[PDB]
């Protein structure tokens, strides 16, 4: 688990010696752990032969023993089927998608409900997820809207097909400025994240020793990539991972790269401090100026579960959100 | 070979092999030759017998199962009645042959077991009958939705108390963690040997499963692994013919 | 909780953010304040979940093919506001 | 409950309305304390407290999904210690 | 034969019964005449995009109107899970015995499934199951020589 | 033998098909001389990137434009899905008998593949298939000695 | 025998060769000599950690000190995806044959890994694709007697 | 979660009284860590 180093207070976030679980869910096999529910807690979600259910990880540490789904379509574990927010209801709905029509299950939270095929208008004509080797398709609010959208990247563009929900999509566009050659192309190298952390989605690309973030303009297309260059030794391959989260508690996903030979190593890099866009200043011209500073909800957590180590107490945290908080202002008197 | 005949097909009436073929007075000259003629006409009237049976996969709940017995018979929810049952080694659930108790045997007595009737299961009302008469089990799978400590297993045998003409060993099941097990470290249905249960008919016998050191008032195993259980899922596969 | 309707199963919100349960039984309406508003109206009242003011809302609907429909808020101090 | 035009006192039924009854209740302030901080032995006292008992009045329950409620504080206090 | 029905059999009446003729879907065209005029199913196997709760199997059988020369037991295949199913618990190209529907020219013939117990009103099992069914897909495995 | 055509045959004319030459896939120059100069073709699997959806497939055949000592039937391919096909239901290379393509040495004579019914003016099936076509990618196990 | 070298064969200036001594491995000295002195190679397999284009094919053959004391074709072994990569289409332990390298004493001898085309200004192809290879990670499955 | 893919084990789990085995049979190599065995490959019905 993860826990505040150093004294309370202090910004400093290390992990925990793993533990054995005292509870495990069973039933292992054809399963995963996820939020099928939506419900704020983890499913661990099991199909299969008469598998048709859950068991739930409780925030407070402890589970709920098995529950069955309502119901569970046929094609839940079908190829290519895809688990993606295209109801707006936040639950991931269950779909099959093809270049002019989408088969869509809806989430329920308890189950699924009868699917309904869902044909698109005019010529749009949807990317279908592992059609082509050298593109990527993936859901991501690229848009910065606050729904995923159906985007294509190539070497050259990024395509998108805006949700319009319940599986239909609106007329594709084009989103310029990332770019590789051909030849470098690999979509194994294309990640997605809002390093910026305002909405939109940033397009990544990995290159040995090095990144190219192309910021997204609030879905209008690209910045120019910035590249960044990794440390002496760090370099990067098909084996290695790229994970991006916001393990530092700041609001931004850091990033974190790892190399799995002669043990695993792993190297973070971040980008801020402090989350962007965030009114952090004011001044009136008059002598009074102000001073906002910002902690996400996830630091004041390591801080009450610190406390309650000392007091031998054993809290829990009901909020799974690592969201700003304001924390600290300050009023300066220019004059005084 | 006759024996495996007869319960491959389900007829116990077959028969090919017959007195006689060693004769004193000749000193069992051509006794081999009388059984290679028999066996090849028992492998024809293999062969003129079979067909591509098919494959049905049927699920059973217990819980259900129990919880939808007729008033009369006392319908109960197992989880709860387990529950009961671990904290009370000496009580019991249900009636008949569909029920709850710790075994009577001495090395039972803190072993739970629940035990149903084919009968009830009734699944022979899922296809017409024009379909094929004969409906017999080929394997029996076994889920247990419960949950486990760090690197706990779970303890539990399958078996059928109506064991009659089923081969030896294939009375029972091994189950050690669920997730369709079976009573095999590998399940191969090309092993060429008789799988545990099967040749059973789908309409009528007795299935039972047993959980060792149930009782917790012993401070057994299973009782506080039982506790955690909501339900028990048979996979069972039978063909139609 | 997703994408609308546009029928007669989606709840809708109050300016405040806030469920809007169907406070009384329809009525139709064919004026308001005396304007002839060219069709009939259905009108159904409205109260927040969660109360607050205790102002009522209505939703007029254009029972008679070819007008638009609306919303009214009657204030607790005597306003009334007019809606889309 | 509101009955009768009475406040009528209630145990909230099952789970479903148990949520309704408290969600009605999110982001009231229960309690508050003013404490100095110094060197003083009085700095393990506050100055004062300030308490607030809330309450829900159930007003309609058809459309049961989204139970009308209106809450409010029904009783408060205000302690004075001056760190005494 | 393209068409639904409930099954005419005495114990298939409540079975709801869906049949397509092989020589209307026109596969046989899907394909030039000089890769070989003889186009014959190898295996079938079946997709049902409907919902299935907690212990609701599926009871569906396929199978060919004309045994026509089969052996035993090809002529019908039985549906349990409904994704990319079969008649067999392992399906098995080099088996060493005939598949069902094994041999059959794509070119015609009536296939028809059977749902059983799929009369609602008749307290069917299946029924509430085939109401939230979309489609039934065939995946028709079959050579050319 | 690079390019593209209709085909001329009687079935053909429907058919839009590809051409290539082995010599100039250059492949022999991947490796030194002295590692070998036998190399042959074991194996051909085929990728045809394009947007067929969960349930749509394509008719296409691969074939060698110079049958000669192939056993019957290795003179050709067919691809049900595009992703990373191949020429039978089950692949196995021990299957005892002789794969598609098997022997061909990787620098000689030519493959055509084909589009079967994919004329737009004839209404071709897959005329909207290949307007998702966005290449053609083979995968060659050959070996050398 | 720890080096890299462009090879000085007739087709291998262009080609440049990793190589090392079995003897500084010391695999060896894993073990106790009371578990037995025999340890012997049965298998070997590569990974080369890199950054590949889709469609980018890794050109590497392994190979073995004196190939005298081999059966014909043990001596080396084909690298394609750098991805725990055989020199088979199919591993199987159970083929009835020698694996590559089998038999080959963990004790002593140099293995070298071979890049055709790998000299940038001769245009080769593995010499930039090589550019990002951070490792190659050799996988040996020995055992002992 | 003793090591990552690129670390090995050496290790060797063996039984005492070797005296009712085959020989080899006493013992057990180890060097993956996950649910490993002995063996490259395992198969319940090898003749061995």
């Amino acid at each position: 688990s993860a826990q505040r180093l150093g004294e309370i207070g202090s910004d400093a976030v290390t992990w925990e010696k793993m533990q054995p679980l005292s509870v495990i869910p069973s039933l292992q096999s054809n399963a995963s752990l996820v939020d099928i529910n939506g419900d704020g807690q983890l499913d661990w979600v099991i199909t299969g032969p008469g598998l048709r259910g859950y068991h739930s990880q409780r925030p407070d540490g402890s589970w709920t023993r098995f529950t069955p789904l309502n119901a569970l379509p046929v094609e839940y574990t079908h190829p290519r089927a895809q688990l993606a927010d295209l109801m707006g209801a936040g639950l991931s709905d269950l779909v099959l998608i093809g270049p002019k029509s989408v088969r869509l299950y809806a989430n329920t939270r308890d189950g699924f409900a009868k699917g309904k095929d869902v044909v698109q208008s005019g010529d749009i004509t949807l990317p279908v997820p592992g059609a082509d080797p050298r593109k990527l398709v993936a859901f991501s609010d690229v848009l910065g809207s606050g729904q995923a959208h159906l985007v294509e990247v190539s070497a050259t563009k990024v395509t998108c097909w805006p949700n319009l929900g319940r599986g239909r999509f609106g007329q594709p566009i084009t989103l310029p400025g990332f770019s590789q050659p051909a030849t470098e192309f690999n979509p194994a190298q294309v990640y997605l994240a809002d390093l910026d952390g305002s909405g939109p989605t940033d397009l990544i690309y990995v290159h040995t020793n090095r990144l190219d973030i192309f910021l997204n303009k609030s879905g209008n297309g690209f910045a120019e990539p910035v590249t960044l260059r990794f440390p002496e030794g760090l370099r990067f391959d098909h084996t290695c991972q790229l994970q991006m989260a916001d393990v530092q508690g700041l609001g931004v996903a850091s990033l974190i790269l790892s190399v799995p030979h002669m043990s695993p190593h792993h190297w973070r890099c971040d980008l801020t401090n402090m989350k962007p866009w965030l009114l952090n200043e004011m001044n009136n011209n008059m002598g009074v100026h102000h001073t906002l500073r910002y902690r996400s909800s996830s630091q004041f957590w390591l801080d009450e579960k610190a406390a309650a180590l000392t007091t031998g107490q054993t809290p829990v945290c009901y909020l799974p959100f690592p969201i700003h908080t304001l924390w600290q202002t300050e009023t300066e008197d220019e004059i005084s | 070979a006759e024996q495996a005949y007869r319960w491959e097909l389900n007829d116990d009436s077959a028969r090919f092999i017959k007195p006689g073929a060693w004769q004193g007075t000749y000193a069992g000259l051509l006794a081999g030759e009388t059984l290679m003629l028999s066996l090849a006409q028992m492998e024809d009237a293999h062969l003129k017998r079979d067909k591509r049976a098919l494959e049905v996969e049927r699920t059973v709940s217990l819980a259900e199962v129990y919880a939808g017995l007729p008033k009369d018979n006392g319908p109960f929810s197992l989880a709860q009645e387990i529950d009961k049952l671990v904290s009370q080694g000496s009580g019991s659930a249900g009636s008949g042959n569909n029920n709850l108790a710790f075994g009577a045997g001495t090395d039972t007595k803190t072993s739970l077991q629940a035990s149903v009737s084919f009968a009830d299961l009734k699944i022979r009302e899922d296809y017409p009958a024009s379909l094929g008469k004969i409906r017999r089990i080929k394997q029996i799978s076994v889920t247990l939705p419960a949950l486990l400590g760090p690197y706990q297993d779970v303890q539990a045998i399958l078996s059928y108390g109506d064991k009659a003409g089923l081969a030896n060993g294939c009375e029972a099941l091994a189950v050690s963690h669920g997730m369709n097990d079976s009573g095999q470290f590998q399940l191969d249905f090309n092993d060429g040997k008789f799988l545990p249960f099967e040749g059973i008919a789908i309409d009528q016998g007795t299935l039972t499963l047993s959980f060792p050191n149930a009782s917790m008032p012993e401070k057994g195993k299973q009782a506080t692994m039982l506790k955690t259980l909501n339900d028990i899922i048979l996979h069972i596969r039978y063909t139609i013919k | 909780f997703g994408v609308p309707h546009y029928d007669e199963t989606d709840t809708f919100l109050g300016p405040e953010g806030e469920v809007l349960v169907v406070a009384d039984q329809p009525r139709d309406e064919s004026t308001l304040q005396g304007i002839n508003l060219g069709a009939t109206f259905t009108v159904t009242g409205y109260r927040s979940r969660l109360e607050s003011h205790f102002s009522r809302l209505e939703y007029w609907q254009p029972k008679t093919t070819g007008k638009t429909d609306f919303w009214l808020i009657y204030s607790p101090d005597g306003q009334v506001h007019l809606l889309g | 409950t509101w009955q009768d035009n009475k406040d009528v006192p209630l145990t909230p039924e099952d789970d479903n309305s148990r949520y309704w009854f408290n969600r009605a209740l999110k982001g009231q302030l229960l309690r508050s304390e003013l404490y100095g901080l110094d060197d003083s032995t009085n700095k393990h006292v506050p100055y004062t407290v300030t308490e607030f008992r809330s309450q829900v009045r159930r007003l309609q329950h058809t459309d049961s999904r989204y139970p009308v409620l209106w809450s409010s504080v029904v009783e408060s206090r205000n302690y004075h210690y001056e760190r005494i």
